[PDB]
Formats: C-alpha cells, sequence, structure tokens
C-alpha cells in the first residue's frame, strides 16, 4: 500500500525574498529533490523518472518550473490583497500524490498548510477550505477558484498522472522497494536501564522484546525509529530493571530480511 | 512556534578506533530556518553531510545531520542547534 | 519588451483585406486580447483567445492564436474606414484578477476611402458674423490627390480629411484654405497638383 | 459594467498638484491605473486590492495612489512634470481577469503658462454655387489662435450633438511654424442635404471646448485669465 509524496515548502521572509524547496517520497524512500537554487528537478534513483519518456518528463518538469514562479507571485500578491490582515514571515506548505491500492485503484490529495496549520484542499474540482480554518481565506479562495485554466490542470494531475505516474515509478523501482537489509544490534546500559540497539533494517516493519530465556518482558518500551543515511532504519528498546538482575537477560530481533533467523544477543 | 527535539546516535556499534558515522536527529520544529552543528571535542566539524529536509503527516519538520567519525575513550562529540524557538543554543551529547 | 506586434503601421484601400502579428514572451499565458482604439478614444476589446489552439470571430474581425508558437494574428476583412486605428495585443499572465496585463506597442492602420464620382471643385464661404472674412473649400476629389501646404507662410491650408454622410452612404475628401490678408480662391491651391477639371464657379 | 475618469483632459504647470480620478460603480475590489505613451504599450503606475490598500505597479515614481473607498480611485500628481505627459487609463476588475477600461484622460505638463490663449471661433456658411451644384450643403468651423492643442471641436444641430458628415483635422496646424511656443489652428466641416441647410428652423452651432487654466492658477499678465471654457460660432437655415 504505497503512498507517493510531493511535499513542498516555501518560506516568505518579507515582501522581497522568498524561497521554495520540494523533496519527493514513495513509501520511506526519497526519489527526487528539487532545491531553490536548481531550475530543474533532480532524481534522487536511478528510476526516478519512472517509465514516462524524455519528452513526457520534460513536459512535465516545464509545467512544474512555472508553477514554481507562478506560486511565488501568487502568495505574495494575496498577502497584498489580504493586508493588513496578514504578514511576513509567512511559510507555507504542500503535501501532495495519491495512495495506491490492491488493483488499480488509488486515492489523490492536495493539502495546504499555513504557518503549520492545515487550511486548504484541492477536492473535486475546486479549492476549499477545512474544518477549523479562519474565515478571511475565503477571499483567496475565491481568487483561486475564478482561475479555471488551473483548476483543470490539477485536476488532470491529481485525477490521472500522479496515479499513472507512481505505476510506473513502482515497477522501475521494485528492486529497491523490496530491498531487504539485516539489522545489527548491540546491547548497552545507563543510571538502571538497559539497551538494545537496532540498527541498519530495511524495511521498517520489525519486532524488538527484551526477554528472560521465555518470557517476554512487559517492561519494554519501544523507541521511535530514527533513520540512517543510507536508507535504512534505527531503533531501540529499553527495559528498566534494578542493579542486579541483569543476569541471564537477552533480547530477541525479529525482522524480514533474517529470514526466520531471531537475533539472540545476551547480556 | 514548535520547539526541536534532537536525537544523537551512531550508525555502527561504537567501537574505540574503529571508524563509524554519527547521526543527528533534529525533528519536530516550526518555523523550518535552523543552524546545525556537529561537535568533536567542542569544535565544529568541517566535511558534515545534511539531507533534504521534509516534514511529517503531523507538519512538522525534520531533518538529518551525519559525519564519519572515530569514537575515542576520549572525545566527545555532540549536536548544537540554533531555532527561533530557542534563546540559548541547545547542545544534546553523544552516549554510546 | 515581451509583446511584439507587426507590422508597426500599414496603408491598405477601404475594402480590401489586412492581418495583424503578435508574437510574445510572456510566461504563463492564460489568454490574449485584442483592442481597437481610435484616434483620441480609449480601448475597445474585439476578442479574447483563450485555448492552447484557439480561433475566434467577431463580425468582419476573426483571430486566432497559438500558445505553443506564441503567436497571434488578427484578420480584418473587406476594411471600412472606421477601420482607421491602432490595434493593441495585450496577454494576460493569469486566469484570476491575480495576473497581470502585458500590452504591445500597438499596430497603426490606415484605410484609404474608395470615392466613386470625384467631381473636384473649389467653393468660397462666408463668416455668418462677419461677410467680409472668408474660407476657401477643395472638396469631392478622389484619394489619388494629395494637397500640399502652403507657399505663403502667412497663407494657410488643413491637410485633407475624409467625411461620411452615413444616412446617405456617401464618402467625400475636403481640405480647408485661408488667409487674413489679395488672396482668392483660385489662387488657393497653386501649390497642390489639383485634378485637371476642377470647378472653379462665380 | 463602466468606469468613468475625471477630468478627461487637463493642461497643468510644473510643480502644480494634479488628480486624478476613477469613479466605478460595479462594486470590484479591484482598480489600476496606467499611462499610455506612443511607441509603448499602457503601463502600470499603481494598482488597488479595496478600500484603504494602494500599490506599486511598475512605473510608480512620481505618483501616489489613494483608495479612500469602494468607488474611487485616484492618481496624485504632487509635483508636476513636462515627462508626466501622457494619456492616463483607469481601469477595474473583480477577482475574474477581465479588466474594464475607463475612457482615459489627457494630462498636459508645461513648463510653463505664460502662453495659455483661448481661440477664436467662426463658421462659414455654405456656397450657394455649391448647393446648386451638388444638392449639398458645406458649413465650415474653424477655431484659431490658441495655446495649447488641448481643444475639442464639436458639432451641433438643434441643442444635439451630429456626427454624421463630419470631419475634424487630426492635427492643429502651427499658426507660425518657425517661432516657439506658437499658437495653433483648427478646422472642421459638417456637410448636409441642401434642404437640411434651407431650413430656418435649424440651428447650427460649432463648439470648441478649450481646455486652460484652472480658476485657481496664478495670472499676472493683462489680458483675461486663459482659463479652460467654451468658444463658439452659430448661424440658423436660410432659404
Ligand atoms: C501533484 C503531484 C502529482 C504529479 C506527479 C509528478 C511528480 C514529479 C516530481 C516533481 C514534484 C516536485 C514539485 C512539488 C510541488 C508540489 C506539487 C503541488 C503543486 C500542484 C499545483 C500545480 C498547479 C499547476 C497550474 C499552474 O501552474 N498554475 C499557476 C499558473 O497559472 C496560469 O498558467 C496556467 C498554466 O498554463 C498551462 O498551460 N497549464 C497546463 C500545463 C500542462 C497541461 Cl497538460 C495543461 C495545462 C494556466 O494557464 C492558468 O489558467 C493561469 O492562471 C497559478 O499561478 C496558480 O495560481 C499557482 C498556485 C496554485 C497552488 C495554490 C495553493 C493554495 C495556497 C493557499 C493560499 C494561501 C493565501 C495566503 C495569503
Ligand atoms: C476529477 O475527479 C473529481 C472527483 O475526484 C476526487 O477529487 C479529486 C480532486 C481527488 O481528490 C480524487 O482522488 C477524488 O476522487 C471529479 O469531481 C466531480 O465532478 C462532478 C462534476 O464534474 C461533481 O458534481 C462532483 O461533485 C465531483 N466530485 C467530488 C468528489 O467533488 C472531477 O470531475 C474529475 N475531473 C477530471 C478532469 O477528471
Ligand atoms: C528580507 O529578509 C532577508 C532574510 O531574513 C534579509 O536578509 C533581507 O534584507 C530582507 N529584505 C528586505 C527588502 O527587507
Ligand atoms: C530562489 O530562486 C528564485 C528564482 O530563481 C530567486 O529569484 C530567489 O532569489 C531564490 N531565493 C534564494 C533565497 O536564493
Amino acid at each position: 500500500n504505497y503512498t507517493f509524496r510531493c511535499l513542498q515548502m516555501s518560506s516568505f521572509a518579507n515582501r522581497s525574498w522568498s524561497r521554495t524547496d520540494s523533496v519527493v517520497w514513495l513509501g520511506d524512500l526519497q526519489t527526487h529533490r528539487w532545491s531553490n537554487d536548481s531550475a530543474t528537478i533532480s532524481f534522487t534513483k536511478p528510476w526516478s523518472q519512472g517509465k514516462l519518456s524524455n519528452q513526457q518528463w520534460e513536459k512535465l518538469q516545464h509545467m512544474f518550473q512555472v508553477y514554481r514562479v507562478s506560486f511565488t507571485r501568487d502568495i505574495q500578491e494575496l498577502v497584498k490583497m489580504m493586508s493588513p490582515k496578514e504578514d511576513y514571515p509567512i511559510e507555507i506548505q504542500l503535501s501532495a500524490g495519491c495512495e495506491m491500492y490492491p488493483g488499480n485503484a488509488s486515492e489523490s490529495f492536495l493539502h495546504v498548510a499555513f504557518q503549520g496549520k492545515y487550511v486548504v484542499r484541492f477536492w473535486g474540482t475546486s479549492w476549499q477550505t477545512v474544518p477549523g480554518a479562519p474565515s478571511w481565506l475565503d477571499l483567496p479562495i475565491k481568487v483561486l477558484n475564478a482561475d479555471q485554466g488551473t483548476s483543470a490542470t490539477v485536476q488532470m494531475l491529481l485525477n490521472d498522472t500522479c496515479p499513472l505516474f507512481v505505476r510506473g515509478l513502482l515497477e522501475a523501482g521494485k528492486s529497491d522497494l523490496e530491498k531487504q537489509e539485516k539489522p545489527v544490534a548491540w546491547l548497552s546500559s545507563v543510571p538502571r536501564q538497559l539497551v538494545c540497539h537496532v540498527s541498519g533494517f530495511y524495511p521498517k516493519p520489525v519486532w524488538v522484546m527484551w526477554m528472560r530465556g521465555d518470557q517476554e518482558q512487559q517492561g519494554t518500551h519501544r523507541g521511535d525509529f530514527l533513520p540512517n543515511a543510507d536508507e535504512t532504519w534505527y531503533l531501540q528498546a529499553t527495559l528498566d530493571v534494578e542493579a542486579g538482575e541483569e543476569a541471564g537477560l537477552a533480547c530477541r530481533v525479529k525482522h524480514s530480511s533474517l529470514g526466520g533467523q531471531d537475533i539472540i544477543l545476551y547480556w | 512556534q514548535k520547539t526541536p527535539q534532537i536525537q544523537v546516535y551512531s550508525r555502527h556499534p561504537p567501537e574505540n578506533g574503529k571508524p563509524n558515522i554519527l547521526n543527528c536527529y533534529v525533528t519536530q520544529f516550526h518555523p523550518p530556518h535552523i543552524e546545525i552543528q556537529m561537535l568533536k571535542n567542542g569544535k565544529k566539524i568541517p566535511k558534515v553531510e545534511m539531507s533534504d529536509m521534509s516534514f511529517s503527516k503531523d507538519w512538522s519538520f525534520y531533518i538529518l545531520a551525519h559525519t564519519e567519525f572515530t569514537p575515542t575513550e576520549t572525545d566527545t562529540y555532540a549536536c548544537r542547534v540554533k531555532h527561533a524557538s530557542m534563546a540559548e543554543p541547545k547542545t544534546v551529547y553523544w552516549d554510546r | 519588451t515581451q509583446v511584439e506586434q507587426s507590422p508597426q503601421s500599414l496603408v491598405v484601400r477601404q475594402g480590401e483585406n489586412c492581418v495583424l502579428q503578435c508574437n510574445y514572451s510572456v510566461t504563463p499565458d492564460n489568454h490574449l486580447r485584442w483592442f481597437k482604439q481610435d484616434t483620441g478614444k480609449g480601448l475597445v476589446s474585439l476578442t479574447v483567445l483563450v485555448d492552447q489552439k484557439d480561433k475566434t470571430s467577431n463580425g468582419r474581425y476573426s483571430a486566432t492564436l497559438d500558445k505553443d508558437a506564441k503567436h497571434s494574428t488578427l484578420h480584418i476583412t473587406a476594411t471600412l474606414l472606421d477601420d482607421t486605428a491602432t490595434y493593441i495585443c495585450v496577454v494576460g499572465d493569469r486566469g484570476s484578477a491575480l495576473g497581470r496585463l502585458h500590452f504591445g506597442a500597438g499596430t497603426q492602420l490606415i484605410v484609404i476611402p474608395d470615392i466613386q464620382n470625384p467631381d473636384p471643385a473649389v467653393y468660397q464661404l462666408r463668416d455668418s458674423k462677419s461677410s467680409d472674412k472668408s474660407v476657401c473649400l477643395f472638396t469631392d476629389f478622389d484619394s489619388q490627390t494629395n494637397v500640399s501646404q502652403s507657399k505663403d507662410s502667412d497663407v494657410y491650408i488643413t491637410d485633407k480629411c475624409v467625411l461620411d454622410m452615413r444616412s446617405m452612404d456617401f464618402k467625400s475628401n475636403s481640405a480647408v484654405a485661408w488667409s487674413n490678408k489679395d488672396f482668392a480662391c483660385a489662387n488657393a491651391f497653386n501649390n497642390s497638383i489639383i485634378p485637371e477639371d476642377t470647378f472653379f464657379p462665380s | 459594467a463602466a468606469v468613468t475618469q475625471s477630468p478627461r483632459n487637463k493642461v497643468a504647470v510644473t510643480g502644480g498638484k494634479v488628480t486624478l480620478s476613477c469613479n466605478q460603480t460595479n462594486n470590484h475590489n479591484n482598480m489600476y491605473w496606467y499611462r499610455q505613451d506612443t511607441g509603448h504599450g499602457l503601463r502600470l503606475i499603481h494598482y488597488s486590492y479595496g478600500a484603504g490598500s494602494t500599490e506599486k505597479g511598475d512605473i510608480p515614481d512620481g505618483y501616489k495612489a489613494s483608495r479612500p473607498s469602494q468607488e474611487n480611485f485616484s492618481l496624485i500628481l504632487e509635483l508636476a512634470t513636462p515627462s508626466q505627459t501622457s494619456v492616463y487609463f483607469c481601469a477595474s476588475g473583480d477577482e475574474g481577469y477581465t479588466q474594464y477600461f475607463g475612457p482615459g484622460t489627457r494630462l498636459l505638463v508645461l513648463e510653463d503658462l505664460r502662453n495659455v490663449t483661448p481661440p477664436k471661433v467662426s463658421l462659414f456658411e455654405p456656397s450657394k454655387a455649391e448647393i446648386s451644384h451638388t444638392q449639398k450643403a458645406t458649413l465650415v468651423c474653424l477655431a484659431t489662435g490658441f495655446y495649447p492643442d488641448h481643444v475639442e471641436l464639436s458639432w451641433w444641430v438643434n441643442g444635439k450633438e451630429v456626427h454624421s458628415g463630419v470631419c475634424t483635422d487630426p492635427q492643429p496646424l502651427k499658426e507660425q511654424p518657425a517661432l516657439n511656443d506658437s499658437r495653433y489652428s483648427l478646422s472642421s466641416r459638417l456637410r448636409v442635404s441642401a434642404t437640411f441647410w434651407q431650413n430656418p428652423r435649424n440651428h447650427f452651432r460649432c463648439q470648441v471646448q478649450f481646455y486652460g487654466l484652472s480658476e485657481n492658477d496664478e495670472w499676472t499678465q493683462d489680458r483675461a485669465k486663459p482659463v479652460t471654457q467654451i468658444v463658439s460660432a452659430e448661424a440658423w437655415g436660410r432659404a
């Protein structure tokens, strides 16, 4: 069940200076990078272009190049319209893409956040605010909905291009998405808290438990998943024990890559 | 405004004299403008690589810094972060 | 300078057709609009082309737009005298009030009137209040005839001008001569090559 | 959806303050001021998104906008300059793209008003010779001796303006082309059916609206203060 995400972040410091950067994720793997500095979208994977011809890609990027410039001016001209109600710094974030399903089914989203709160979305054929949004957004929404040219484009982007493009992506990138990478684990302790360190595994699903023989220690706390640079994960479980109980404790690690060879690590 | 969470951990298991990679994971902050230094014995480290910024479903920003390092019994490694949310720059130290 | 028009100016005879070009580099190019502007007047909109490849018409005016070529033409069919004006090209970079318009400098069209039945004469006209001061009127000549400004600097001749008695469908050329101070009508236009059969009455 | 401008035509002196105003009745958030100079397209000076807001256009220097209300957008020249001579267009729109343009305003900025002069207006009656030869009657209006060239000649028949069978010179001609700050002349014609001229109950009037000084410009000279005024000339039909 893969989720394709085009994340855009834009900052407007004052009336003049502004910048826009973007990344693109398929599941948890970055496929693209678009720095404000660059005039072109970067592939961060040999199969980033999915299954579009050279001519389809170049046309796609040209649409984006134009959008990025237009988005900048348009925001700046919305501040002008809304003022003195709203003012710089302004931070806009876009989250757009589609989620792919069994068979040939999908769902597309285009979500906008302003100063960190989700406020606007494309839905159906128009822009609309969401529950919780300030009422003043109604004018920007009305101005944006006046532009039929953008509406139909965006409808085409979400309805057809995303699902189509991404399908191409999952074909071309099967060996990376289906990569298996074994974890590695090491024990350690702190004033007493014992720590099982699991690092280098892919994909993300993983099972880690502290155990006295067979009894799974109910006090195990899993930490968050932290990323490594090389597109693998890192996680740790802590068990709180009273000093002198460390004898005969073990860490058991399960992960698809190990192929039923659970990692066993005794204290 | 939101205040950033810093997490320092190493790629491979820490072992003295053995070259490794140190990670600094900075998360859950807004606005996205931010200054991150990795520090050996108080001093800034030269070749320090950064991932592109991104943000989670909850809209808050995250970024990953990393660098080569050889852990020794002697040296201390740290990640210092400056952000508008904080008056004083926050330093989280490495612990094996 | 992102909107360029061609030709800069053109002279055509009444009834003939003509084509005006507009080439641009505006980005993006939501729509293109053609204006007509009479001398003195302001801007009357003729058509607005919106599609990637678009075609429009409005009376004798028709217009194409090729967005890929970033190029547009305005065709006038069977030009009339009222077509004499400046034709302005305007590109709009958004489909909403968030856009800016980008105006070309224009193309000047002049249309030469079709006088069917020339009847060149030079009459004298009297002042309504003071019957001793007067003017000389050269009228009903065709457009092949051109008027020339005076020899004497104390004599004046206006350039030719065409008028339309619309209710009669009748057009006539006319120019006016006069002097404040021994100056007469038959001597007024020696300075111009006037038809050899011009009517000098009285 | 209509939009008006006032004044339509203005003569002004270097240093003076001039205000151009735009009234718009269509309830439009957005208004715009442009200037048209021969050899360039229209250029944006200032714009406005709503009562209270004004915004810099492409060429804002020398100009100050004012949007007191939803209905009015004014362009203020705090210190008029020869270079601010132009035709000025105003426009409005809603959130859609179309802008609705005003009829325009000719501004002239002179360095010095010493030469402003209203014209003499004579009307010249149809030739008996013409009438009998063509079955048509040409009236001639002649406006002369005026400066600057900001005059609008118009023809009236029985208190109503007529456009048919009219032609006015497109350019005023100089009376002393050599000398500088020369006064101008201008002529115009009205052709009618002879029976229409021969009708005693028809009142003919040639009218020149001359654009000069305002009743607020200081005037040092001895001659009457060459104010914006209407000078005309007149005659009845006759058999
Ligand atoms: C959606 C992703 C699925 C695609 C998968 C491919 C992935 C490729 C990887 C690269 C991705 C990295 C970029 C990440 C960016 C995040 C992606 C989301 C952006 C989607 C929206 C694209 C809009 C395209 C239309 C456009 O260019 N419009 C502009 C340009 O508009 C003009 O040109 C347009 C473009 O002309 C075209 O020809 N378009 C076109 C192009 C191709 C085709 Cl086939 C058809 C039409 C049209 O003519 C319009 O009518 C005209 O108005 C116009 O200025 C818009 O107003 C721009 C703003 C739109 C966003 C609004 C967000 C709301 C924020 C809330 C405001 C808060 C207020 C604060 C005060
Ligand atoms: C594109 O699809 C929409 C509806 O699809 C949803 O909205 C998309 C923007 C995206 O979020 C998808 O994943 C969703 O499935 C169509 O909108 C409908 O249009 C009709 C009239 O045309 C309208 O009456 C319905 O209410 C709309 N549906 C909704 C849910 O609002 C739209 O027509 C499609 N357009 C194209 C060009 O394919
Ligand atoms: C805008 O902000 C940037 C960065 O904060 C600053 O360097 C620049 O001077 C500012 N520009 C203006 C016009 O205020
Ligand atoms: C980002 O790129 C745009 C477009 O090239 C540029 O004008 C702008 O200055 C850039 N911003 C920064 C902060 O570099």
